[PDB]
This record gives C-alpha cells, structure tokens and sequence, in this order.
RNA sequence: GGCCAGCAUCAGUUUUGGUGGCAGGAUAAAUCCAUAGGAAUGUAGCUUGCCUCGGUAAGUAUUAUAGCCUGUGGGAAUACUGCCAGCUGGGACUGAGGACUGCGACGUAAGUCAAGGAUGCUGGCAUAAUGGUUAUAUGCCGCCCGUCUUGAAA
RNA sequence: AAGCUCGUAUCAGUUUUAUGAGUGUAAGAAGUCCUUGUUUGAACGUGGACAUUUGAAUGAAGAGCUUUUAGUGGGCCAUUUUUGGUAAGCAGAACUGGCGAUGCGGGAUGAACCGAACGUAGAGUUAAGGUGCCGGAAUACACGCUCAUCAGACACCACAAAAGGUGUUAGUUCAUCUAGACAGCCGGACGGUGGCCAUGGAAGUCGGAAUCCGCUAAGGAGUGUGUAACAACUCACCGGCCGAAUGAACUAGCCCUGAAAAUGGAUGGCGCUCAAGCGUGUUACCUAUACUCUACCGUCAGGGUUGAUGCCCUGACGAGUAGGCAGG
RNA sequence: GCAGUCAAGCGUUAUAGCGACAUUGCUUUUUGAUUCGAUGUCGGCUCUUCCUAUCAUACCGAAGCAGAAUUCGGUAAGCGUUGGAUUGUUCACCCACUAAUAGGGAACGGCUGGGUUUAGACCGUCGUGAGACAGGUUAGUUUUACCCUACUGAU
C-alpha cells in the first residue's frame, strides 16, 4: 500500500539469573504494524538465533520525514533472493520522501525485475547530501542549471461521447 | 534512456536561405532551390541566428535520436547541393562489344539508350530523373557525368545506370564489362 | 556504486573492534 | 545490445601503461641533475633510421622522446611544480613532438651540428612541393619518368586499383601493365600539397624535400635561465 | 365497501449525504518565528579577457540588491487512526400480530408516549380499470426419454 | 426398531500438561487417608472417614446394556509419507480427502478446477470470477516494460542447448582516463637481418625448427593483403591533432529464432498497441439456491392447557440413489 | 551404442560429484578389387481437393563458374509430374519417353483382385481316435433409394 517506515525495538524474554537481554532496533517499511512486527520477526530469524515464541516486542513507533517538503536524492541499497544466491543492487531514486522512494523502488521492482515485498530485502535508505556523489545519468539528468523542458503532445479527457469540434494536442 | 532533450546543430552558408514550416524544408542558395518533406519524424527546428540552426528531440529514445541525426545529415546534404552541387563519373568498359550510349527524347523525356552490351541487341533505356544532367565526358574515355544538386536523385540515377548493365549467367571473374561509377565529389573545383 | 561505503567500512570496524574485547573483559 | 564489435587480432606486443610514462618521467628527472644543457628539440614526421644516426652521433649525451605532456610534467608546468628554478619557461616551450636533448657538450658546437644537419625527406602534406611531377602518357613505370624507363621495372599490376581508387588517376590495365592514355600532372612547384598528391609523391618514391632539425631553446644549468635559439625556424 | 393510488406521522431492516465534540503519536512531523554555523546547480560586489553601445565567457566573494541547507530553541495548526448512550437530510423493502396484562420514558399532578409488530387524512374508478385465462411477441435460460453401463452429447 | 436403566450421565477425528519416539501413553468412586491382617520390601485386605473449590482447556443432551433386520462391497482421481526405478512414462505399501447418490455461481464449452451445498418468497451484502463491445460492472487512477512479416492475454510440464540475436531496459564485478577516455585523421613502425635449414625461386607472410640482441616513444626474427622473388599497403605497438567519459565479462525483465504438415476457423467472438498486453499498487463498481433481517409451509424439540392423538406460546432446522417409516 | 579423453561452465575451501562444444577405440582397412523367419491386413479403376518437406518450369546467391553442361543453396505450390514388361511373389524391379517422371494427407489412430471366404474334395504333418494343423491345391447366391440433406441443372 501506501508504505510507512516504523521502528521495532525487540528482545529475549528475560530468564532467570540473566535478567535484562540485550534490545535490539530495526526500521521496517510496512503499510501497518501487524505487517512491521511480522517482518521483524523474520529477519530477526533469518539474522539472529532468536524466535518469537521466545522473544517480544518492546516497542514500535512510526517514524515521520523531518523535511517532507524538500526535494532529496536518495541512494537505495536492496537484496533480493536467488537460487544462485543473495545479490546486491544499489538505485538512486529522487523523491521528497524515504517511504515514496521505498514506494518507488518497490514498483521499479515489480516492473523490472519481476519481485515482490517478501523477496525484496530494503538495507539501506540513505540521502545524497552532494549532488557530485550522484551516479546515475536518469537521475543526474535533472540536477542541471536552470532545467526547462516542454510537454508536447497534450491528451485532453473528455467526459462526453461525442465532441462537435476537433481536438488539438497544443500546450 | 529517455534523456531530458537531445540536439543537432545545422550551420548555413551566406548564401543559403532556409525556411521550416511544419517539417516542410526549403532550401535556396546559387544553384537553386531543394525541398523536402520531414512529417514522418517528431522534432523541432529552431533558429538562433542566421548562421546556425538547432533541431531538437524531446524525451526521447535511441530510434528517436537516431532519427534526429539523420535529420541533420540530409539537411547538410541538402545545403551542400545548393552550394556546391553534386557530381557523379562513370566509366564504362568492354571486352570485345563496344557499349554505345546516348541521349535520347521520348516525347521529351530525356533516356539514357545503351547498345551493344555483349552484343545484345536489346536496347536498355534509362530514363534521367529530374534536375540531373547527363554529359559524356571531354578527354576521357567512355566516361558519363551526372550532375545536379540533389545527391540522391544523381546517386539512384548512377545505380539505376550501373545496374541495367548487370551480367546474367556468365562468370562475373572473366567477364568484365559494364558501368560503374568511378569518382563523386563536387561541381565546383574553386580549390 | 554506494556513496558512504568508506563510512559503512568505518562503523563494521568500530564494531568488530568493539566486539573483540566485549566478550573476553 | 546493437554495438560496434571490436576487431580481434592475436599479435607478439601488448599495450604500455603508466609505468612505461613513469619510467619516462624517472629518467628525465634524474638527467636533469645529470647534465648540464637541456634542449628543445622539434622533430615532426622524422624517420626512425635518421633520428638513430641524431642519437648515434650524439654518443654520451642523452635525447629522450616521449609524451609531451609527460616530459612538461617532468620539467614542472609551473613555478611552484618546476624541477628546478626557471624550468617552467621551457616546459612550456614544448609543442608537438619533443625531445629533450640533455648534453654537456658546447653550446657553439650544439648550434653548429644542427645548424649544418639535413636529411632527404619525403614531401609531407600541407608543405611546399620540392618540384613538378607528371606521369607521362603510356606505360607507367615504377620511379615514373624519374629515370629512364628502360632502366625502370613497369609498376607492378597489384598497386592498379590503389592508383585508381586511393590515388584518383584514371588507369587501365593492358597486358598486365598500368596504362594511362594522357600525361597527368599530380604536383606543381611551389604550391601546397595535400594528403593524396603525398602519398603519390611517396608511392613513386620522389624526395626532394628535406628534414631539418629545430632547436627552439636550452636551459643552462649554473645560469638557471633559458635562452632562445631559433634554429631552423623559418 | 369493492378496485387503484397520493401524502403525513411511526415501527423493523437497509442504503446514501451534510455537520459537531473529544482522544492519541516526537502530547504528529511539517509550514512559521528566533538563533548559530555551512556550502553551491555561487545572489550582490570586485578583477581581467575582449564581446551588438554591457549582456556575457572565468577567477574571487558565503547574503550583500536573490536565496538555500543543517543544528538548537518557541508557539500553534493540520493530516492519520480511533471514540461519542452528538445532531440532521434523502431513498428502498416490509406492517406479521389483533380487548387488557410487561418492561420503560416524559411528567408534582391527573395523564401522555416513537415503550411486548400501522395508523391517520385525501383523490379517482366502480369496471374489463386491477386481475385471471388463452394465442402470440420480446430478453435470458432449457440436448430425448427409459434402461444398462465408472461414464456418457459422444 | 423395541425394550430396560442412568442422565454434571456418557463422552470428543481438538488443544494443554507430564512422559516416549524420531506420532504413542496417561490426566481420580474401576479414587484417597489412617489403622497392620495374607504369602524387615513389593503385591492382596480388616474397620472408620473426607465432595456440589472431585482433581487442565474447549464443546456437547442425550449416553450405556440386551434383543432384533433392509441394501451393499473390489471403484476412479488427487494430496502427504516411504521402497525400487525406467529413454521416458512409472511400479509396490501407509494414511487422508473429492466423486458415485448433488443441484447452484464462476472457469466460453466439461467426471474429478475455483466458490458454495438446495423448503416458498421479498430486501440488503458478498464468495470465486470480473468491469472496451457481445455482457450486469471504471475506454478508473498510478508507477514501469514490450512492437512480434500471423506478439500476448495458458495450463507454470515439455520443446529448452538458461543455446543463438549489432532488439530494448535495469543491474553486478573488474579494468582505462586532463602526466589525456572511446572513435577518427596523420606520422613513425627501425638496425644486426635477405637470422638457420630447405627451394628453380621463398627477403616477416608455401614450409621445418631457433624465436635472440641492440636502439627506442614504439616497433613481432611478424597480424593479413600482395610479388615468380623483392617492392607496396596493413596491424601489433608508439606519437601528434582533437577534449570527457569509456571498455570488457556476466545477471535479470520483455521481444525475435528456439520446426511445421495437409477441407476453412478461432486468447469464446469482435477487436485491442503510452492496450482492451505483461508486473504491481490504491479505490469504486457487478452479482450465487452462500451470509444477515422479515413473512409463509412443513418437520423436530421445549413449555401451558378441566375439534385432549385438539388448542395456545417459544426455538431450531429443510440436499439425496438403494433402502426404511408416516400421512394421504 | 558402449568404454574413455579434454574442459566453457555448475559445484567446493574437503583437486568430492555433475558437465556443453570437441575427440579416441570397436564396428571397418588402405592401390578404386569383387538374398537368412515382417504372424495379421494389401493392390487396383474412376474422380476431387489440400500440404511443402520443390522433381520440372520463373527469378536469384555461391563454387576453378572460360563457353556448354553441372553441383550446393534462397524465394516460390501459379502450373505440370507419363507409356509399358514382370506373380515358380512384386512390403518391388527393369525398359523407354519426357521439361520432370517430387514426397505426402484427406482411409489405413461406387466396381474390382488379394483377403474374415461356412457346408464338397484331395495331398502332407501330428494324433490310438473323434479330429487338429508347419502346411499345399481347387470349387463356392447377398439384392436400397421413390425419403432428408448436400451437389448439379430447372421453375
Ligand atoms: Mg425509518
Ligand atoms: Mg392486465
Ligand atoms: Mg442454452
Ligand atoms: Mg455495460
Ligand atoms: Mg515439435
Ligand atoms: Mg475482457
Ligand atoms: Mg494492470
Ligand atoms: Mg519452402
Ligand atoms: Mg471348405
């Protein structure tokens, strides 16, 4: 759906004569929170050696954008899995927000590449603070000076069957 | 890769006036004029100056692109044949049948009549598309010259020439004869 | 093609460095 | 996909790399201290037998060629990179193919060795035709009326379609032998040549121009400064 | 009083709008304001090169005759999610039961009520008008029965 | 189907706990306590006594014992375990589902596919599947990919060698690069040396073996064209001009090839190309004998009652071949 | 086909195990010399159409292709693709003509000879016999159309 980013901040249930386990903090990309703590719990699985019939949940809390409204580049570094194996891939998404870009990168990934979200690992969402540190033509494209470009061909919808005069594509 | 904007640059000559509308291009300079038709392409013409000219693709790919630079090219072409003009010399050799060639008016329509190629005695007939000229060269032998200002119209009447003299069912190794074009370049010789 | 990579090598570095010395004291 | 496809050719010598400009680069900055006079020298289109007999007779001195980019990197492009004081202006009098003449011999006899040193060369183009050159009409010979055509081997019939194609001359073969049916004037004296008319100068094998070395300046080690010479630089 | 309707006030089920009050999160994040630093997709200014009478090409200059980013501090609003035994408009199907009993509500009070299932007011027709039957038309659905074989259009 | 009893009675295709195995057993009147009799211990007992906090959860109103008789029996398909395998199909065991006896919605059409089991109706909402037109329902919105000289809208098996392609998109790992990237043009491309043997001839280039040294920026005892032999050109390599990115090897998506007969025909048809195709996301919408509410029919059950196998009140149910019972 | 070799890959940190393209040996050895068990369905005549996996005719490409002739290949089904001999067998083979005498499907998931040919008969093999067959030979009645549709013509 529409992603939302949380943290989920987990441990072993507390034994005896060892009190006080070690938390351990995670970013999830969920729609919700049922989805959140299901997709700690798994690759708290797959990473550590701990289970949910014998750890909890301590805490989840949504995390918000800081600046919503200014436009970011963002370096994005996935796994996906393969018979061959786990491969990395590293894409640069210019967006206003983390779950838009995530967004983003999951129907790049749906399109391209045939995945899906239980296939797709997200690992690394980072800002590009400098402009030079841009990789990608698609992206660097649209860092240049004083950027103008037209939209050609203009399709108008209309909402009746019938139009008594020819259309024009002008804009 | 749909890059943002792609251009070519066209650069004019003093003498040459251009003028776009629609994708419809008019070409005149000294030798006269040439015009052609662009509509089955997407780009935009844009004048800067009367020197240089700017043809543009908008979000486009790589056949889009590709298109754009031969756009540049045949508008080049088309600058330079009004310029300088366009000039094709053909030879034409034989083993033992001399080939005959002439000019000749079929209610005006200016054919190109070979004789005598391997001693045939069918009669091949050319015929000269318009705004080339056909000239049997001076101090050279059996050579033809055709010239004008659109280079496509003189490089398929040369291969329309070459290839009506095409040798059937013999051994192209031993057997030599025919017309082939031996040198292009331009009309005017200044330098 | 990461941009920080020198910086994700420092911080594994820190941690192992870190976690040698966690365990024996 | 829809590229151009790199020939493959399997061949005895591979490709140099940066070592072979830092060996360059080594060199130059260890002859620096070695010598005394370092020269500019300016040798464009030389053969490699004639600048073996420059380095033959130059026993005990060094030349060394080479990038010039390499070598004005070696000198120090500026004030604050030069190897030594003042070794910019002669780094920066380096253009085209230079050599860098690192010697201890004598400035007079310097200047009088490449004041009175000159090779037969082939005509370049975009230089002066040395002389007229017209093949003359019939059977066309190997030196092309240079020397009598009895003594004259015919041109072999293999080079035909180079003379007609590459060379623009209009030719025909009769009996195996390259025929022309009219004289064809290719080059007059005292005029500019191009690419072709070069190459026919070449084929024909005419070399009436000829290679001088230019000397542009040298810098003197004790002194620190560079003076001009402007030898051969007509 | 038999037939067909219309409106009003209700009851049961359901559908579709408008509007109000609250609660939580980083006691939303933001925007905004104040303050301190920073850079370029370098704003004013300065320099030189030489350009259509100064518009530019490249060096400098971190707010200047534009602005932007980050940290910290302050006061709010809004989004999202949820709650109301908050209010209110439009539409559809249904009216089983047949004296009273019960549980309640508003009422000092006698009484009244939407509270153990629809009543009130009005019009036209009074007969082929509603309805039934019959012949057909239209839309969609429908293979020929019995028996015997897994199983049968096969 | 008849009797007898009992009915916090009897239990359960389930879980939990304890204990085994790599699914089995057990969880109280078919108990427990004291008292010391039977052949200082096991195993059998004398007499008295403790209950509705009588020994986990959840569910259940019918359970147990005697008698008593109609129809039937070697079927198909699928899933999960396991043993042997074949060109390939598969064959033998254990268990569990679907179908025969069964209509309904959808998959165009259908023995085993998806949904859902059926009294007569009304209203509402849905399942699976769909919403360009046939055809009820968005030619909806959004991000990408694809052009097929018979694309695709498919079962996820085979053709299929994860093979071929100078189609296109996105990635991964290595390298080169303003002491100059990919292309292009021009110049150099040397000397011993025509290296040795062989040949009529063979000089880098018909052959057989060495394949060195010098000078270099660099140059093979030569990558090819060429000559009878040489000559000449070329490239391996270097340099000059140009000035900013580029090359190689793999991976993945979509596209093309990846073999086809024989009356004329099929994504169901029309047709569709920023789709009406493919992947994915967010909503709205369509409609089953299914779900919810109401009415009515019948059956069963529980209560009331001085035409009583009648009447009144309440609740839940309704598929069916052989066969059984009952009322007409 | 079997047995082996190599290694582009796949696999691994245990040079275990798979493995494309290639390749060796046997079948099969050097001087162009000199018929061996189809166990159950076959062939014709007349006449139509279809496929292409093309024999000929049309147009092309390559090859020591001089010319002539021929070989290999591409597009291509418009148009043709024959007359006879042979049954002590023909699941074919010869002679000739010809531009050429290409392959196949709509059956093999109407007349007519082989064939499911029942009653007569003889020979052979087996059986004690009734009889059966490893078999061989000969003789032996199935007979619509005026119905619907399709097709050809006609109101
Ligand atoms: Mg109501
Ligand atoms: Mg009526
Ligand atoms: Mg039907
Ligand atoms: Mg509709
Ligand atoms: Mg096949
Ligand atoms: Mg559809
Ligand atoms: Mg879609
Ligand atoms: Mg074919
Ligand atoms: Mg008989």
């Amino acid at each position: 759906a529409h992603f939302k980013e949380y943290q989920v901040i987990g441990r072993r249930l507390p034994t005896e004569s060892v009190p006080e386990p070690k938390l351990f903090r995670m970013r999830i990309f969920a729609s919700n929170e049922v989805i959140a703590k299901s997709r700690y719990w798994y690759f708290l699985q797959k990473l550590h050696k701990v289970k949910k019939a014998s750890g909890e949940i301590v805490s989840i809390n949504q995390i918000n954008e800081a600046h919503p409204t200014k436009v970011k580049n963002f370096g994005v570094w996935v796994r996906y899995d393969s018979r061959s194996g786990t491969h990395n891939m590293y894409k640069e998404i210019r967006d206003v927000s983390r779950v838009a870009a995530v967004e983003t990168l999951y129907q790049d990934m749906a399109a391209r590449h045939r995945a899906r979200f239980r296939s797709i690992h997200i690992l690394k969402v980072a800002e590009i603070e400098k402009t030079a540190d841009v990789k990608r033509q698609y992206v660097k494209q649209f860092l240049t000076k004083d950027l103008k470009f037209p939209l050609p061909h203009r399709v108008q919808k209309s909402t009746k069957t019938f139009s008594y005069k020819r259309p024009s594509t002008f804009y | 890769m749909k890059y943002i904007q792609t251009e070519q640059q066209i650069e004019v000559p003093e003498g040459v006036t251009v003028s776009i509308k629609s994708r419809i291009v008019k070409v005149v300079g000294p030798r006269g004029t040439l015009t052609k038709n662009l509509k089955h392409i997407d780009v935009t013409f844009t004048k800067v100056n009367n020197q240089l000219i700017k043809v543009a693709v908008h979000n486009g790919g790589r056949k889009h692109v590709a298109a754009l630079r031969t756009v540049k090219s045949l508008v080049d072409n088309m600058i330079t044949g009004v310029t300088k003009g366009y000039k094709y010399k053909m030879r034409y050799v034989y083993a033992h049948f001399p080939i005959n060639v002439n000019i000749v008016e079929k209610d005006g329509a200016k054919f190109i009549e070979v004789r005598n190629f391997l001693g045939d005695k069918k009669i091949r007939n050319v015929p000269v598309r318009d705004g080339v000229t056909i000239e049997f060269s001076t101090n050279v032998k059996d050579e033809i010259v055709l010239s004008g200002n659109s280079v496509e119209d003189v490089s398929q009447n040369a291969a329309d020439l070459q290839q009506i003299c095409r040798v059937r069912n013999k051994d192209i190794r031993k057997f030599l004869d025919g017309i082939y074009v031996s040198h292009k370049g331009f009309i005017t010789e200044d330098l | 093609n990461f941009p920080y990579k020198a910086k994700i090598l420092e911080e594994i570095e820190a941690k192992k460095m870190k976690d040698l010395e966690e365990r024996e004291l | 996909r829809s590229k151009r496809s790199k020939l493959v050719t399997l061949a005895q010598t591979d490709k140099k790399g940066r070592e072979n400009k830092e060996r360059i680069f080594d060199e130059v900055r260890e002859a620096l201290d070695t010598y005394r006079y370092v020269w500019v020298l300016h040798l464009d289109d030389v053969r490699t037998p004639v600048l073996q007999e420059i380095r033959t007779s130059w026993a005990g001195s060094k030349l060394i060629m080479g990038k010039r980019k390499v070598l004005q990197k070696a000198l120090g492009e500026k004030r604050e990179e030069e190897y030594k004081e003042n070794l910019y202006q002669l780094s920066k009098l380096c253009s085209g193919v230079t050599g860098l003449l690192f010697t201890d011999e004598d400035v007079n006899t310097v200047k009088e060795y490449f004041k009175s040193y000159v090779r037969s060369d082939y005509s370049r183009p975009n230089t002066k035709a040395p002389l007229t050159f017209t093949i003359p009409e019939g059977i066309v010979y190997s030196r092309g009326g240079q020397i009598p055509a009895e003594e004259d081997v015919p041109m072999i019939h293999s080079l035909e379609p180079t003379m007609r194609n590459k060379f623009e001359i209009p030719t025909k073969i009769k009996a195996g032998k390259i025929t022309i049916d009219s004289p064809y004037l290719v080059c007059t004296e005292g005029e500019k040549l191009d690419v072709r008319q070069a190459l026919i100068l070449k084929q024909f094998g005419i070399a009436a121009s000829e290679f001088k070395v230019k000397v542009s300046a040298y810098y003197d080690n004790d002194s620190s400064t560079v003076e001009s010479t402007n030898i051969n630089m007509e």
